[PDB]
DNA sequence: TCCGCGTCAGACTCGTAGGATTATAGCATACGTGA
DNA sequence: CACGTATGCTATAATGTGGCAGTCTGACGCGG
């Protein structure tokens, strides 16, 4: 059961592993979290709703006014994605809010029956995220990339050392919430508990509680345990819990009934404990002497005198325990401390806490955040209630109380978002339980604490912020305007809201150019999780801990896919099953093993759930249909990994791949290559250009076919049917009855993209795929992409290759290629440049776009038309006009010699300047397209009215064909209706199709089928006016530009770049080069049966690399070729279809124990030959990652290609003709060129420009600049001689201004002479001293 | 710990006395008169109000302070220009020159370039009709749109729009993070390229050696004319202040100098070459 | 200066010298006032926050945000950082008479030389041309040669091949750790747009062509020649600094 | 690791070799760019100085 | 003398792309330079 | 005189301020 696309070309698979769950959407985080952003929820505060729901109601400081959400409605999107992009704004929906103003009566108590003001007010556009994953803003598609914080809850972390050579480590907590000050508690080598709200001073913990209204005696019952001391007649006693002396060693002789237990000075063990509280013993007698250093408990007073005693948590004394007695208390609560397990912390805090009460507490408090300022009573409540109780300001959110609660140990998951008296009282229990010895510190790099915020959360936040800023202006205009004149709009400001949101979408880090050289860039860019930018971690802050993968990252993060680079280990590409959990944690999927059979049951799994149970490997055998093969199988639980038994496994992993992203799962032999090499062949992968002819790979994986439809640049068929239409443009297709609706007219039209510029100045042009005709179901691709072959990804082009040396041509990866690679326009690449010239209107008067111009040679102008505008397919080269600018000139003042010169031409062309946008130096091409956008009141240029003569008539002609196509499509379904219960065929053809209208049949359902087929012929017949009058408006519309600016016309100049030495190409397992010559045919090496090779790539950049792969997907590229050829030789001479089924069958059904099965058979003869024909160019086999093909397999398969088991050959060499002296593997690589040209990167400056303080050259090719000559160039020059080299590159070479024209003179004089001065840095720095008031004098000689 | 220096300020003003309605009366009668004391105590009162309107002015231009300070010299025209005879309170009329003082000071300060308050206005009431347009056209106001609504000509409305723009900051970069400055992209235009420079030096050149190879009455009144080699520029008929004093002769001779040189660029190489140029 | 868009852009300390004559001219103004003394002082203490921020800001403290939210650029920012200006404009600079490109390898090339792309050279050596060119008074002027440049007559490339003759030009890798980085070689002329080195020397440079990149740069004086061609020359720098072990050898 | 990788790169590594493997080269890599700088450093503090 | 906030450091060239925001009332009397 | 630019004046009472830094890190001093 094979799709038909798929009975065009079969990819061979050697994967073994069955997959029980296909790879998912890849593009799924981008649309979910937007999704759910703009989602229209009631109560799901997800998105706008929630950010109304948490601002409004906003009522005023006076309390008479109040504004209140009601809903909320995004309009239609003004323009559309294409109109968007070409005019250069922003893709988006306006946002239209119901708002209540409601009033209260002062006089009333509080009767809203006042006036109550609803409208609908306009809050900004919100940018609209396209069905591919992006956003178009000012006309550039951009990804904002999601992020990956530290979730809110608890934290528990330790300095390991660090602090105090003394090597002690501080425990300490962190609560942190989602929104509010964080709460920081932590211990002092003294093992004092102390506070930092907000991470600022410290205070003693206890403070905190006494804010919360705790008395001493009361904080003691909270972390302490009591012990009773009961004084009977004369001797002591104390009230003994067996267990609690364990493992402490008795001070004193014990003494249970008569009878002697523990013996003074020996350690108590198990024994003695048992035997202890099996007696039953609940008093023993003790010495007085004991009790010296114990803790009280409660407040113990005369009750004679009224008097204090003993204050609560005093440590007591022999005589105190004296008066304590004759006072007439028998009954003692002392705490119980005994270092070790119990430690008196809290009690050693309240003894450096310098506060009393409650008042005294929250005083400190408020004079620590807010220093200086005076306290009142109503200050310090309010500000401590503020902090972490107030709903408004702190918030956990239900991450933040899941995990709070999670890390406490509860039972209940949702609870408040602000800080209970209980939990913060939890959480110092906690710290200490740690502190202890029971209890365990939490891990920040673990992905349990790591939480993913994609788009949505990110938009919501912005938007809050906005609402925020309006908050404040609401508030105060409530307060002070009159109530009922004055309505709700006039209060709003819709430009804060708008200001917050496009500073996210434009401003923001993680908003940014979408990478679009190839389908896998795209996809790879918008699955990237970033821990940089708002809210995350910097370069500066980042460590080695967190940029190392953990093993939480299993399944979740790819291990292998990170830029090499300071970002190295912040940036990660999302693994290919992972997925965001409810809360936003990663979760992986995993089948459930119950009672040691492995069920298809699937389970997404998170971070901290993982942990729980023993997950199988994927690689782990399992039985047909039931259980493991082997006893012990490998697994992991407890982030270990090693063998466990059969009933022990709980899970086990999905797929192979999952441990892999999408960049890394597209190469072939991983499994064999260098994790750092393969890194960069997966980061290369991004950097590939599209070459004129989408060539498939011959050695795949299967990822190929699931990255280039789900990237989306592939038209795929929703419908499916029959073609009814191809063209080089568009594509129509007829629907099967099956899926087509009986309400619309049933004909998909997918319009392709036409050569269109990429943001890498790529080209992005979509091919017809299916001939006219041609059957197609749902999800069946329709037509190609820039870097597709018939549905599969293809991002570069598969060669012959030799691993041998060429006379030192591939000497450090550099890389030897045959001529016939350039005649076969292969890796020739297409790049489309877009070029603008602004018409602005200056002090002196607006600037003309004719094609007059002073000074201008007849060659020049030839190419310009009436306007000034280059001809459409003209070639240009550096310095042709492209579009004709004058700018008005004020002063016109000159020296002598141009008034002579003036005189001599007598061309003085008035007092205009020459400002035209000429073509780039260097840079030449073809003309491709010419855009104009003009103003409203201005008068059109011949130019641009002729443009848009051509869109108008163009639009007409487009909209035409809709209502034809869609009513001829209609009409042919009434047709059918009809005859259902009316034969007329020949009849009805015969009158015109226009007067059907009277045309029907008895009144049953079929005639209510006419009825809508006739409501919608009508429906289109409008709808086709109002379409074409909204295309007219905006083709005359005068779009409103930056001010100052009149018009612009913008150029597309389209260039092919052939391959060429400098040109920087790759594999796909991080093996680059740059070419470094083009071999005559004759040169190149060549087999027995003349055939030259490709490319000539050095062996030695293997075995140190250590990326096998390479070596592996050549000998298999060459057997994929070699039965390619056979296929190849059969058809060149027919031959029978039953021979070419039976070789081709015997072929798919090669490997050991391949899991793909191809009953061929079933295929008709007419799907065989279209099936051989593409495999001719080479039979396409899949190696997937980690369930890939194996040597044996690879030499089986050469067998059958009549090629060598070594896969190497005997070569001849082209120049000599003699053999080669041993062997040399060939096969086929495929390779890649990346975007690194060197037609882009060659420079050269003698003179140019200078800057403008400094007086330097310019840096960067863009800006002319020179290469700049650093410190550590500067040093080299020191130590050899070169002094004058050095002064000339100090001096005539950078500021010395004089200097480097007097030395341009001499050099054309040729004097060779210096001249040198000062530079004129130096006269600044001088300026910079002076201008701090320090006098910095030269002194003379 | 008290450093800051706005804490330490509103620390001194909270430590003032409050005023009542009798007791402005009675010092604002001795302040009239002109007393020192009354003046001193009206101003230190009523330092509070300033704050108030001062903290709801901020975000805007100036900082917190700024604004305090000019308000201040608000408060004090206030003191100056108070009418205790009227009934009415004092803080009423002192928050009209509070507000008054501090949206002037806004007006200036803020702004880099000097802007009149007459055109600051004007924008103003273009900036309101946009919010106007913004809330019932859920897209954002065209000039054109403006200009219809206030009855007003475009290039007027453009005009004050092109005022609007706010400066950009050279100092700061633009490449992600500190790549790049703004200021070593953008070059020196005023100066010539040493290329540039180094062409007019030979032009200029070439002139002394093409004044000595023409006639010696042909280069004697064609460079004392465009001020070659002369001190001043002087026309065809101010040749005729030097020895020439004709204006037939004059025109004839300063075109039969430029005929001669003309023969000479076309020989050497130029002409048609030098032409584009 | 005026940006191109008609829009203005201007130094931060344009923006804290305003800061200090507004404070510092209300403060005459309050003087002239008879003030009360709170209020002087308020001016005062302003006043010093000014000058302090214009002198060195984020030392007295919380340094004044400008426009985006970052600390405006102070007199004391411009000399101090590695940015300053010492490091950045005095101890090292941007060069004339400097170009780049890919490298690749020339195993035709002797060890003294190295392939120079023809429209580079033509770039770098511009006033040499300019110059031979008056002398065989193939050009009457400079304005005349460089438009017989920028048309890449046929007789310029004879011209250019004649200057760079015995001409040594100086390539440059990053990081230039120790002086080898920079060699001295004659220029060979080459059709295309890739620098040519020779395999024996990459191993100082560290050079290996999988798109690595060099700066070129001409010596422009007869000593600046002597010094590349006798101290700086590849040849002549066979032995390490460092160790007496060569670096000079194939591989 | 108490468990070694007996496999090679010839007979290929397992998802759990591949994955333990990958701590170690990205520390690689990662010394690499960020470790330079206090080398460079230590160059420029000898160069003053001498 | 020692615990501790404070202050100073953190390879070299190449690239890409441009850039933002807010709002300050209506009116008359006034001072300054060119015709 | 006039256009552009500036200073001016108004009267219910109102009278103490408040948006972030996210803990980089080893190193080496300068007050209590
Ligand atoms: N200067 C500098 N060099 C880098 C950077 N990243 C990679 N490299 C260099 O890139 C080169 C990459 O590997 P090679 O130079 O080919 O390594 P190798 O020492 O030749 O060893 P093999 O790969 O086994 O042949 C190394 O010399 C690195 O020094 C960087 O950020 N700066
Ligand atoms: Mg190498």
């Amino acid at each position: 059961v094979y799709s038909y696309t798929e009975k065009k070309r079969i990819r061979k698979d050697f994967g073994k592993r069955p997959q029980v769950l296909d790879v998912p959407y890849l593009l799924s985080i981008q649309l979910d979290s937007f999704q759910k952003f703009i989602e229209q929820d009631p109560e799901g505060q997800y998105g706008l709703e929630a950010a109304f729901r948490s601002v409004f109601p906003i009522q005023s400081y006076s309390g008479n006014s109040e504004l209140q959400y009601v809903s909320y409605r995004l309009g239609e999107p003004v323009f559309d994605v294409q109109e968007c992009q070409i005019r250069g704004v922003t893709y988006s929906a306006p946002l239209r809010v119901k708002l209540r103003l409601v009033i209260y009566e002062r006089e009333a108590p509080e009767g809203t029956v006042k006036d109550i003001k609803e409208q609908e007010v306009y809050m900004g556009e919100i940018p609209l995220m396209t069905d591919n994953g992006t956003f178009v803003i000012n006309g550039t598609e951009r990804v904002i990339v999601s992020q990956l914080h530290r979730s809110p809850g608890v934290f528990f972390d330790s300095d390991k050392g660090k602090t105090h050579s003394s090597g002690k480590v501080l425990y300490n907590a962190r609560i942190i919430p989602y929104r509010g000050s964080w709460l920081d508690f932590e211990f002092d080598p003294k093992d004092n508990l102390f506070v930092r709200i907000d991470r600022r001073r410290k205070l003693p913990a206890t403070i905190i509680l006494r804010a919360l209204n705790y008395t001493t005696e009361q904080i003691l019952d909270l972390f302490f345990e009591k012990v009773i001391f009961e004084i009977r007649d004369n001797k002591l006693q104390m009230e003994l819990v067996p267990e609690r002396l364990r493992g402490e060693t008795a001070s004193f002789d014990i003494e249970a009934n008569g009878k002697v237990y523990v013996e003074k000075g020996r350690r108590i063990t198990a024994r003695h404990i048992r035997q202890l509280e099996k007696d039953d013993v609940k008093l023993i007698e003790v010495p007085v002497e004991y009790i010296a250093g114990k803790v009280v408990a409660k407040d113990y007073i005369d009750e004679s005198t009224g008097e204090l005693i003993c204050a609560a948590n005093m440590e007591l004394s022999l005589d105190l325990l004296a008066k304590l007695s004759q006072s007439g208390h028998k009954r003692i609560e002392t705490l119980f401390t005994n270092d070790l397990d119990h430690g008196p912390y809290i009690s050693e805090t309240l003894r450096v806490d310098p506060t009393n009460d409650r008042l005294s507490a929250l005083v400190e408090i408020y004079r620590m955040m807010r220093p200086g300022e005076p306290p009142t009573r109503e200050a310090a409540e309010s500000l401590f209630e503020n902090l972490f109780f107030s709903e408004d300001r702190y918030d956990l959110s239900a991450v933040g109380r899941m995990k709070f609660n999670r890390s406490l140990l509860r039972e209940e998951i949702e609870g408040s978002g602000i800080l209970s008296k209980d939990d913060i009282i939890d959480v110092m229990k906690k710290l200490i339980d740690i502190r202890n010895g029971k209890g365990e510190v939490d891990d920040i790099d673990h992905l349990g604490n790591r939480r993913i915020r994609s788009v949505g959360e990110m938009a919501e936040n912005q938007f809050r912020v906005g609402l925020v800023r309006v908050e404040r202006a609401v508030k105060e205009r409530l307060s002070l305007g009159d109530l009922d004149t004055l309505m709700p709009q006039d209060m709003i400001n819709a430009k804060p809201i708008s200001a917050a949101v496009k500073e996210f979408f434009g401003s923001s880090q993680l908003s940014q150019f979408m990478d679009q050289n190839n389908p896998l860039s795209e996809i790879t860019h918008k699955r990237r999780i970033s821990a940089l930018g708002p809210g995350g971690l910097t370069r500066e802050r980042a460590g080695f801990e967190v940029r190392d993968v953990h093993p939480t990252h299993y399944g979740r993060v790819c291990p292998i896919e990170t830029p090499e680079g300071p970002n190295i280990g912040l940036i990660n590409s999302l693994s290919v099953y992972a997925q965001t959990n409810e809360y936003g944690f990663l979760e992986t999927p995993y089948r459930k093993v119950t009672d040691g059979v492995v069920t298809d049951e699937i389970h997404y799994l998170s971070a901290i759930e993982e942990g729980n149970y023993v997950i199988a490997q994927a690689n782990s055998n399992l039985d047909e249909e039931g259980h493991f093969v082997e006893d012990l199988v490998t697994c992991r639980s407890k982030g270990e990994s090693s063998l466990f038994s059969r009933d022990q496994v709980d899970y086990m992993d999905v797929s192979t791949q999952q441990v892999v992203s999408v960049g890394a799962s597209l190469i072939p032999f991983l499994e064999h290559d260098d994790a750092n090499r393969a890194l960069m062949g997966a980061n290369m992968q991004r950097q590939a250009v599209p070459t004129l002819r989408a060539d498939k790979p011959l050695v795949g994986t299967g990822m190929e076919r699931a990255v280039a439809v789900d990237s989306g640049v592939t038209a795929v068929a929703k419908r499916g049917g029959v073609v009814q239409y191809v063209d080089a443009s568009r594509i129509v297709i007829k629907v099967n009855e099956d899926e087509m609706y009986p309400g619309e007219a049933g004909i998909d039209i997918y319009n392709l993209t036409k050569y269109t510029r990429s943001n890498q100045n790529t080209c992005i042009n979509q091919m017809p795929c299916v001939s006219l005709g041609e059957p197609v179901e749902r999800g069946d691709v329709l037509a190609d992409g820039p870097s597709t072959d018939l549905g599969e990804l293809a991002l570069g082009q598969n060669m012959r290759v030799a691993f041998m040396p060429w006379n030192g041509y591939n000497f450090e990866d550099s890389i030897l290629v045959s001529e016939r690679v350039v005649q076969e326009d292969r890796f020739t690449t297409i790049h489309i440049q877009e070029l603008a010239c602004v018409s602005r209107d200056t002090k002196l008067g607006p600037e003309e776009i004719t094609a007059d111009i002073p000074n201008v040679g007849e060659a020049a102008l030839s190419k310009l038309d009436e306007s000034g505008i280059v001809y459409i397919g003209a070639e240009v080269t550096g310095g042709d006009i492209l579009v004709g600018k004058v700018t008005p000139k004020g002063e016109t003042q000159l020296t002598p010699e141009e008034k002579l010169l003036r005189a001599i031409f007598g061309e003085k062309a008035s007092d205009v300047k020459d400002s035209s946008l000429r073509v780039p130096n260097g840079v030449s091409g073809t003309v491709i397209d010419v855009q104009v956008f003009t103003r409203d009141g201005v008068e059109k240029d011949k130019r641009a009215l002729e443009i848009e003569e051509m869109q108008l008539k163009q639009a007409k002609k487009d909209l035409s064909e809709e209502l034809q196509i869609l009513e001829a499509g209609l009409f042919s379904r009434i047709r059918a209706v009809l005859v259902a219960g009316g034969v007329e065929a020949e009849k009805l053809d015969k009158l015109p199709r226009d007067r059907w209208l009277e045309l029907g049949l008895t009144d049953e359902e079929k005639q209510n089928q006419l009825e809508q087929l006739a409501e919608q012929y009508d429906e289109l017949k409008h709808e086709f006016e109002k379409k074409l009058e909204a295309k007219r408006r905006k083709i005359t519309q005068g779009d409103d530009l930056a001010p100052g600016v009149l018009k612009i016309v913008k150029v597309y100049l389209a260039v092919k770049r052939r391959i060429q030495p400098g040109d920087k190409m790759a594999g796909r397992h991080g093996n680059k080069g740059v070419i470094s010559k083009i071999n005559p045919i004759e040169d190149m090496p060549y087999d027995e049966n003349g055939t030259p090779v490709d490319i000539v790539l050095n062996p030695l950049g293997v075995p140190s690399r250590m990326n096998i792969g390479q070596i592996l997907e050549t000998h298999l590229g060459m057997a994929a070729k070699g039965i390619g050829d056979k296929i190849n030789a059969m058809l060149k001479q027919q031959q029978e279809v039953a021979k070419l089924r039976e070789f081709i069958q015997r072929a798919y059904d090669l490997g050991a124990d391949v899991r793909q099965k191809v009953d061929l058979s079933t295929f008709s003869d007419e799907e065989v030959m279209r099936l051989a024909e593409n495999l001719r160019k080479g039979m396409p086999i899949a190696t997937p990652v980690f369930d890939g093909a194996k040597e044996a397999e690879i030499k089986e398969l050469l067998k059958l290609g009549d090629l060598p088991t070594s896969g190497q050959i005997r070569l001849y060499d082209g120049r000599t003709g003699e053999q080669f002296e041993r062997p040399v593997t060939v096969g086929y690589m495929y390779m890649l060129k990346l975007n690194h040209l060197v037609d882009d990167k060659m420079h050269a400056r003698s003179t140019g420009s200078y800057s403008l303080v400094t007086q330097q050259p310019l840096g960067g090719k863009a800006q002319f600049g020179g290469q700049r000559f650093g410190e550590m160039e500067v040093w080299a020059l020191e130590a050899y001689g070169a002094a004058y080299t050095l002064q000339e590159m100090l001096t005539v070479k950078s500021d010395d201004v004089n200097g480097r024209t007097k030395m341009y003179k001499n050099i054309v004089d040729g004097n060779h002479q210096m001249e040198p001065g000062m530079p004129e840095s130096f006269n600044v720095l001088l300026k910079e001293i002076r201008s701090l008031g320090i006098n910095i004098e030269l002194e003379d000689e | 710990r008290v450093l800051d220096a706005t804490q330490l300020y509103l620390g001194e003003i909270g430590y003032s006395p409050l005023l009542t309605a009798e007791e402005e009366v009675y010092f604002a009668r001795r302040a009239l008169r002109g007393d020192v004391a009354s003046r001193r105590r009206m101003i230190e009162s009523n330092l509070r109000l300033v704050v108030k309107i001062a903290r709801r002015y901020g975000n805007r231009g100036l900082a917190l302070l700024d604004l305090i300070e000019e308000g201040n010299l608000g408060l004090i025209r206030a003191v100056e220009k108070f009418d205790p005879e009227r009934g009415f309170r004092f803080s009423t009329y002192a928050t009209w020159w509070i507000r008054q003082t501090i949206e002037r000071a806004i007006m200036n300060q803020t702004r880099t370039i000097r802007l009149p308050i007459h055109i600051v206005k004007e924008l103003n009431v273009y900036l309101r009709t946009a919010r106007e347009l913004s809330h019932k056209l859920d897209h954002e106001p065209s000039a054109e749109e403006i200009a219809e609504q206030l009855d007003k000509p475009v290039d007027d409305v453009s005009r004050m729009l092109r005022l609007n723009e706010r400066i950009t900051s050279v100092d700061t970069p633009l490449g992600g993070d500190s790549e790049k400055a703004l200021l070593d992209i953008l070059a020196d235009e005023k100066e010539n390229g040493p290329e540039d420079t180094t062409q007019d030096d030979d032009m200029k050149q070439s002139i002394v050696k093409w004044l000595f190879e023409l006639n010696a009455k042909q280069r004697e009144v064609l460079a004392r004319r465009f001020g070659l080699l002369g001190y001043e520029a002087a026309t065809l008929e101010d040749v005729g202040r030097e020895i020439g004093l004709t204006r037939e002769r004059v025109r004839q001779i300063q075109v039969e100098g430029l005929r001669r040189l003309r023969e000479i660029l076309q020989t050497q190489g130029l002409n048609i070459e030098a032409l584009f140029l | 200066v005026p940006l191109d868009g008609g829009r203005f852009a201007t130094s931060d300390l344009n923006d804290l010298y305003r800061r200090v004559i507004n404070r510092n001219n209300r403060l005459k103004r309050l003087l002239d006032l008879a003030a009360p003394d709170i209020i002087v002082r308020n001016e005062k203490r302003m006043l010093q926050e000014a000058v302090d921020a214009l002198l060195d800001n984020g030392r007295r403290g919380r340094a004044i945000t400008g426009s985006n939210k970052r600390p405006l650029k102070s007199l004391a920012d411009m000399i101090k950082g590695k940015q300053g200006r010492f490091r950045q404009n005095l101890l090292g600079k941007r060069v004339d008479y400097s170009g780049r490109s890919v490298i690749t390898v020339g195993p035709y090339l002797r060890l003294h030389q190295c392939g120079l792309p023809k429209k580079m050279a033509l770039e770098l050596f511009k006033p040499f041309i300019y110059g031979k060119l008056e002398l065989r008074g193939l050009a009457t002027t400079i304005k005349a040669a460089k438009k017989m440049v920028e048309r890449e007559e046929a007789v310029v490339w004879d011209i250019l091949d004649e200057v760079i003759r015995e001409h040594p030009v100086l390539l440059n890798r990053a990081p230039t750790l120790h002086r080898l980085g920079i060699q001295a070689f004659e220029p060979v002329l080459i059709e295309g747009k890739a620098i040519q080195l020779h395999p024996l020397v990459c191993a100082a440079y560290n050079a290996d062509f999988d798109g690595d990149q060099m700066a070129v740069h001409v010596p422009l004086t007869l000593e600046a020649q002597l010094e590349a061609r006798a101290l700086m020359m590849s040849t002549n720098n066979i032995l390490s600094p460092a160790n007496g072990e060569p670096i000079i050898v194939p591989s | 690791i108490e468990t070694p990788i007996t496999a090679n790169f010839r007979e290929g590594l397992n998802v759990l070799q591949y994955f333990i493997s990958t701590h170690g080269a990205r520390k690689g890599l990662a010394d690499t760019a960020l470790k330079t700088a206090n080398s460079g450093y230590l160059t420029r503090r000898l160069v003053d100085v001498a």
